[PDB]
């Protein structure tokens, strides 16, 4: 379910050209659409749809490179 | 005590506000020689523009400055009402109240950095030629950062060289300038190091932007010990914006891709303070080589 | 407007009437004019350079709100906490208005170059015999949008200021009325001088302007730019009598409230006048003018 | 005169030009004659001379 929520937010705050339906778990998000300012809204969006707050250690490109990395990061938190 | 504080006597007069000072003839003479030194290093084919201390608020909003540094921005406001309204505001002031409640925003802000107005101007000329465009820009800039330290002003002069072109045009430009600027600093007898850094992005959103910027090495600073060797002051910066402004303004490089941009920024007031901190306030006692470099 | 055709070589749009980027050509002439003015600086003059902002408290104290409240630019910002500021920003992203969260700073955009010099003079105690003489400059701001090249919102001002006895100031005034005209003549400009008045605001502003013109406290050097019937003031002399001396508690060497006066050069108006008069091709400028400017 | 002996005391700020009646005081004095009475000066009689003395102010009112 966490996977699906994260996917919904990625449409909520993603500004991606090809719908979240057409994006793999392990696929690189920047590699196909995720901008800088977008990835920041997304990070805020992840913090909206769940109620969390990343450490500054994980406040970076890596944590949001793929849905899988996001899911893994959220879980690791 | 700040090692800089005692410079104030010779360089500045108070204007009743932290970070806003009147400049003495001694100080200005050195700002002017530094500006001429920077000009002498200008690359061929660079277009010089000079901007006033204010710029379009719409342009700055579009540039994305609000998302990034909303806390630093100075906006221009004025009394835009009828004669009766304006007179009443003034009357409230006379009666111990606040006249500024009658203020409303104008379409202008104080310029936070010298390069912002250049992007729409470049954009208006159509596609970039091969090799891209280079500009030499300057403005009196403003950032809402009150401080008593002489290296942290609210109103300060910035001089910048700006490159707009392909990623390769811009990255070579920045490399050329990173070497050239260090050579200039050494000629000026300044002690420094160059390190990666990040802009002071605002809020939680900003911590991520700062992290990415530092990680992608989009910003170098030449840092000079002024207050201490442990917290040195950034006196020049070397900035790579990727395609952020090229996208924002619809600038196309010669290959029809959104242009990249970068800039080298000289803090004229910080550099001047650095010279006085380093060599003292008596110019005749400055090292001969430094005096020769500056044409003194 | 005759001046309009000059824009292409002098200015680039910045998306706001009266606010322009200056080309190298334009700035090269502004710089030569500034050097010429400096070469006429009188003995004993202290040079100060002011930033484009000044203390709101100082400007309030100077009486500016009684004269020109409608012209003032105040600096405002987002002063709140992170959530407060984010709220304002969010409204902008949302399509609303972030500016409603603006609150005033302790700063205004300087409306004229001389204002900061008076408290600086006061801070030194009584004036010496002969008084004090200052050379001041600032980027000034007046909220008066226009498309005409001789009417800007942001423009450079250069001033020589005399602070002393009434005789000090009147001697200074007679001298600068002569020198200002000699400078305009050396620059090959056509002008006349007339008594004039500041653009005071309101009904009280009508009395103030009448009074000022009747007392001949303000002279202007007027250059035909747009037309001969509506010439443009490019230099002025203001006699303030004891107004700033009183406001700031400046005492002359006889213990009396100091008088002050200033000669003002509108650097951008003078530059525009030069190009309007002589054209945008410097090599063709009159030989005497090129020599005067060190071209 | 009874109406003027209160206006000059309220806005005049004296310790009329031989006294401490300044320029910005005199304009607040002008405005005070438009308040106590029901008329606004013409730009012609709006000046330094029209407010020289107490008997000077009074005559202008009738006109
Ligand atoms: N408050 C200030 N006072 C004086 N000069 C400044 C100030 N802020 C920036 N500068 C100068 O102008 C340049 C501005 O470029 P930049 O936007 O890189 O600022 P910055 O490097 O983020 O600064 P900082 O952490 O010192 O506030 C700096 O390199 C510096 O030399
Ligand atoms: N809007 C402006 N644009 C450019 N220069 C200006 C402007 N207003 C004033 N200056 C110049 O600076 C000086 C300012 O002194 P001053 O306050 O006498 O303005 P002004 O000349 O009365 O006004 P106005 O022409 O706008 O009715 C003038 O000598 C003029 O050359
Ligand atoms: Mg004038
Ligand atoms: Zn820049
Ligand atoms: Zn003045």
């Amino acid at each position: 379910h966490m996977n699906a929520t994260i996917r919904e937010i990625l449409a909520k705050f993603g500004q991606l050209p090809t719908p979240v339906d057409t994006i793999a778990d392990e696929a690189d998000l920047y590699a196909a659409g995720l901008s800088s300012f977008a990835s920041v809204q997304l990070m805020l969006g992840i913090e909206e749809a769940f109620d969390i707050e990343f450490p500054d250690n994980l406040l970076n490109r890596k944590s949001f490179a793929s849905i899988k990395a996001i899911e893994d990061t959220v879980k690791l938190i | 005590a700040d090692p800089l504080d005692h410079l104030a006597d010779k360089l500045f007069h108070s204007m009743g506000s932290d970070g806003v000072y009147a400049r003495t003839a001694l100080y200005e003479s050195i700002v002017e020689r530094l500006a001429a030194l920077i000009t002498s290093h200008r690359e061929a084919g660079t277009e010089a523009l000079r901007f006033p201390p204010v710029m379009s608020r719409a342009q700055l909003e579009k540039s994305g400055y609000l998302k990034s540094f909303p806390n630093l921005l100075g906006c221009v406001c004025g009394l835009h009402g009828t004669e009766r309204e304006i007179n009443a505001a003034v009357s409230r002031f006379d009666a111990g109240g606040d006249w500024t409640t009658s203020l409303s925003p104008a379409d202008l802000v104080l310029s936070p950095a010298a390069c912002y107005p250049v992007y729409p101007i470049a954009a208006s000329r159509g596609p970039l030629p091969k090799g891209g465009l280079r500009f030499d820009v300057a403005a009196d800039c403003f950032r809402r950062e009150p401080s008593k330290h002489l290296d942290r002003l609210q109103s300060f002069r910035m001089r910048e060289y700006v490159c707009i072109g392909t990623p390769d045009d811009v990255s070579d430009f920045r490399e050329r300038w990173m070497v050239r600027a260090q050579a200039i600093a050494r000629d000026l007898g300044l002690t420094f190091r160059v390190d990666y850094a990040s802009d002071p992005f605002f809020g939680r959103a900003g911590k991520m932007l700062a992290n990415n910027q530092r990680d992608q090495q989009l910003k170098f600073e030449l840092l000079i010990p002024l207050r201490s060797e442990e917290q040195p002051t950034a006196c020049m910066s070397f900035n790579y914006h990727r395609e952020h402004f090229g996208t924002t303004w619809g600038i196309q490089d010669a290959n029809g891709e959104p242009a990249h941009t970068g800039c080298v920024a000289f803090g004229m007031d910080r550099l001047a303070v650095a010279m006085f901190h380093t060599h003292g306030t008596d110019l005749s006692a400055w090292p001969a080589k430094v005096r020769d470099i500056l044409g003194l």
